[PDB]
This record gives C-alpha cells, sequence and structure tokens, in this order.
C-alpha cells in the first residue's frame, strides 16, 4: 500500500501554487488537489498517541483506494477516530488476521466492512 | 550582498519561477478552450454571408443606410483589450496603433466616440480623456453568443444608424504565438458584397427590400463577434509568450545568484579559517 500514497504525495506536493484558483483543469489537477488535501489531513496527528500498524495499514489503504473522496477535508479526523473505534468493536478478525500473517485481508471483506462504516457515518 | 540575503533571493525566485510557470499552463488551457469557440462561428459567418451576397448584388435594397449609404454623419470608433492585466504587448500595441491612426483621421479630441471592452485597456483612453460610449469590463475566459447578445442589443438600440454611421474597430489579431498583429478595420457601412458561390435564387416572397434593415443588424454583431473572438485568442497567445519570457528569465537569474553564493560561501569559510590559524599561532 505504501507506493501508491508516495506517488499521491509527490504528485500533490509539485502543484501546491494551484490551490489559490479555481481556474484549474478539474479533472486530473483538483483531483490532485482534493487528493492531496485529505492525504495530508490523515497524516497529522496528535502526541503521545502511537498506532498499531494493523490501523496504520487500515486507514492508509481506505484513503489510497479513493473511499474518502466523499467525506469533508474537514472531518476527516473524526472520521479516522470514529473508523478506529468502529474496528475496535467488530474489525478484530481482520485485525487478528493481519497480526499473524502481516498481509493484507481479503480484499472484499476489506470493502464491505469500510462499505458498512460509512454507511453508519454522518458528514457534519 | 550577504549569504544569506542571496539565500532568500534564490528561494524567492524558485517561487516566484514556480507561479509562472503555472499561470503559463493556465493560459495554456485559456487558449485551447478559447480557440475552439473562435472556431466554431465560422459556419454562422459563412450563413451570413450566403444570405447577403445575392442581395445587395441582387439589388434587393435601393439605399438602405446600412447597404453601402451614410446615416446621420458621426464618426466612431471600435477598440478591444485585455482584462486581467499582465500580457505584455496585446493592449499596449492596439493602444498605440490607434492613437496613432487617431491622431491623423480624427479632428479634435473631445469630439469622437470610443468604445473600449477591458477596463485595463480602457484607462489608457480614459487617461487619454475620451468619451466612454459602451463599456465592458467582466465577461466569462469562453464567452457565447448568448452572452454577447445583451451588449449586441445595446449596441443595436443606441449606436443604431439613427445615431451613429462609422465605425473603426481596433484589435490584436491571432496571427502567431510570437506575435498577435493589430489591425484596423471599419464595421458600417459595409464596403463590398463579396460573393461565396454562384448566385442561389431565393424566394423573397415575404418582402422584397424589408429584410434588409434586420439582415444587416445581423451583420454587425457578428462581426462584432468575430473581432470578440480575435481579441481574445489574441489576449491568450500575448499571456503564452509573457509567461515564458518570464520564467526564462527567472532561471538565468537563478543560475547566477547561485553561482555568486558559492563564491561568497568559500571566501567566508577561507577567511574564517584563516583567523583562526593566525590566532591560535599567534600565541
Amino acid at each position: 500500500v505504501a507506493g501508491t500514497l508516495r506517488l499521491d504525495l509527490a504528485a500533490y506536493r509539485e502543484l501546491e501554487a494551484f490551490a489559490q484558483f479555481g481556474s484549474d483543469l478539474d479533472k486530473a489537477t483538483q483531483a490532485k488537489l482534493a487528493r492531496g488535501a485529505r492525504t495530508v489531513e490523515v497524516l497529522k496527528q496528535d502526541l503521545h498517541q502511537p498506532i498499531p500498524v494493523e490501523k496504520q495499514v487500515l486507514i492508509i489503504y481506505a484513503l489510497t483506494r479513493g473511499f474518502l473522496d466523499d467525506i469533508p477535508v474537514e472531518d476527516v479526523r473524526r472520521f479516522e477516530k470514529e473508523f478506529y473505534l468502529f474496528l475496535d468493536q467488530n474489525g478484530q478478525h481482520l485485525l487478528e488476521h493481519i497480526r499473524t500473517t502481516k498481509d493484507l485481508p481479503n480484499e472484499d471483506d476489506l470493502n464491505k466492512a469500510i462499505e458498512a462504516f460509512k454507511k453508519t457515518f454522518v458528514v457534519s | 550582498a550577504s549569504l544569506r540575503d542571496i539565500k532568500t533571493r534564490i528561494n524567492a525566485t524558485k517561487k516566484t519561477s514556480q507561479i509562472t510557470k503555472a499561470m503559463e499552463m493556465v493560459s495554456t488551457s485559456k487558449l485551447n478552450r478559447a480557440e475552439q469557440n473562435a472556431k466554431s462561428f465560422v459556419p454562422y459567418m459563412e450563413k451570413i454571408q450566403e444570405v447577403v451576397a445575392n442581395v445587395a448584388l441582387g439589388a434587393g435594397g435601393a439605399s438602405h443606410p446600412m447597404l453601402v449609404s451614410r446615416p446621420v454623419k458621426k464618426t466612431g470608433y471600435l477598440v478591444i483589450t485585455s482584462d486581467r492585466g499582465l500580457a505584455g504587448a496585446y493592449n499596449s500595441n492596439v493602444l498605440r496603433l490607434v492613437y496613432q491612426t487617431i491622431q491623423k483621421r480624427h479632428a479634435s479630441p473631445d469630439e469622437y466616440a470610443i468604445i473600449v471592452i477591458g477596463r485595463v485597456g480602457l484607462s489608457f483612453f480614459r487617461k487619454r480623456n475620451m468619451p466612454v460610449i459602451l463599456d465592458i469590463t467582466r465577461l466569462p475566459d469562453q464567452p457565447s453568443f448568448a452572452d454577447i447578445k445583451e451588449i449586441a442589443r445595446k449596441t443595436v438600440g443606441l449606436f443604431a444608424d439613427g445615431t451613429f454611421d462609422e465605425l473603426y474597430m481596433y484589435y490584436n489579431h491571432y496571427v502567431s504565438a510570437i506575435q498577435q498583429e493589430v489591425t484596423e478595420r471599419k464595421l458600417l457601412p459595409l464596403t463590398d458584397l463579396a460573393e461565396n458561390k454562384q448566385r442561389t435564387v431565393y424566394e423573397f416572397e415575404p418582402s422584397q427590400e424589408e429584410i434588409l434593415d434586420v439582415l444587416l443588424p445581423q451583420y454587425a454583431e457578428s462581426l462584432i463577434y468575430g473581432a470578440l473572438l480575435d481579441a481574445k485568442a489574441s489576449e491568450h497567445a500575448a499571456r503564452m509568450t509573457a509567461m515564458k519570457n518570464a520564467t526564462d528569465n527567472a532561471n538565468e537569474l537563478i543560475r547566477t545568484l547561485t553561482l555568486s553564493y558559492n563564491r561568497a560561501r568559500q571566501a567566508a569559510i577561507t577567511q574564517e579559517i584563516t583567523e583562526i590559524v593566525a590566532g591560535a599561532n599567534a600565541l
């Protein structure tokens, strides 16, 4: 999962000056701007709260696969906290699989779980 | 010239070069989007030329004021400029050529009329204390015939033949990216009627001579739209060239700044080392 996010950050970093104007070509450049803002907002973190690697890779996969293009950029932190809570609620099977195999879980089940959480989430 | 000063100038020139390249790309997109609008109006022009090519040469209208006749004598001028600032010579070339032609054709200032689109270039003739008849400042980068319809309706309501008989339009014409040429073409009365093909005879049983008074206002508005699209394309070309030159100059400045920075750093470190070793040996 790391590579796609790395290329996304590399692409967004060079176009930070485009954000002053909406005259941007929407399909590519504005998509890159939205993706970069979402990725940066995800990458922010608080102090003295380490995150386990399973939850890290879960959130990184969710962000990379474009599932967060709909959530407003000013609610991503709350979204992330609620997603961690929900995963602690019923994602224990995926967490155990990741812990014991160092490998991604089944993509279908992962997509189903993230779709369920997205449905149960409320936009502010 | 200090080391940190040169560093600050270097990073500032970096960001400025990035911005100029970005706005050059934006101007590229603008020209690409405006060119299809420029080339999508040609069929309407050819249709008007087809419907008019058999009328004046067909002696349909006798002495219509627009049809090669002089309405009430009042000589006016059309000029179109850009309204988003840094374009280069786009505004200056037309505003200079029109002034030079005016200084030989016009009688005296504060007598003739001017019509300007783009306050950025209008301010020149404002400081040149000219009267503004119709002014258009804000419009989309991709204007439509529907958008220009309001200004066209004003242009046929006032400026009409009962009030105005001569116009000379000045604008920049998209000839190449290196330079957009300026031209001076009169609007009314039409100089001559050219034929696109053989005389396709039509039936005018609605009226033989009462179609001119509506057909020719369309001629004027179509010519106005053509001038507008030429001006917009030329503006985008001017922005292209100006921003390309800006980025090139920024890079050229950057290389020399870095060279001077390296020389300064080497001189500072060598002088400091010499001072330290001399101070140590002095004891």
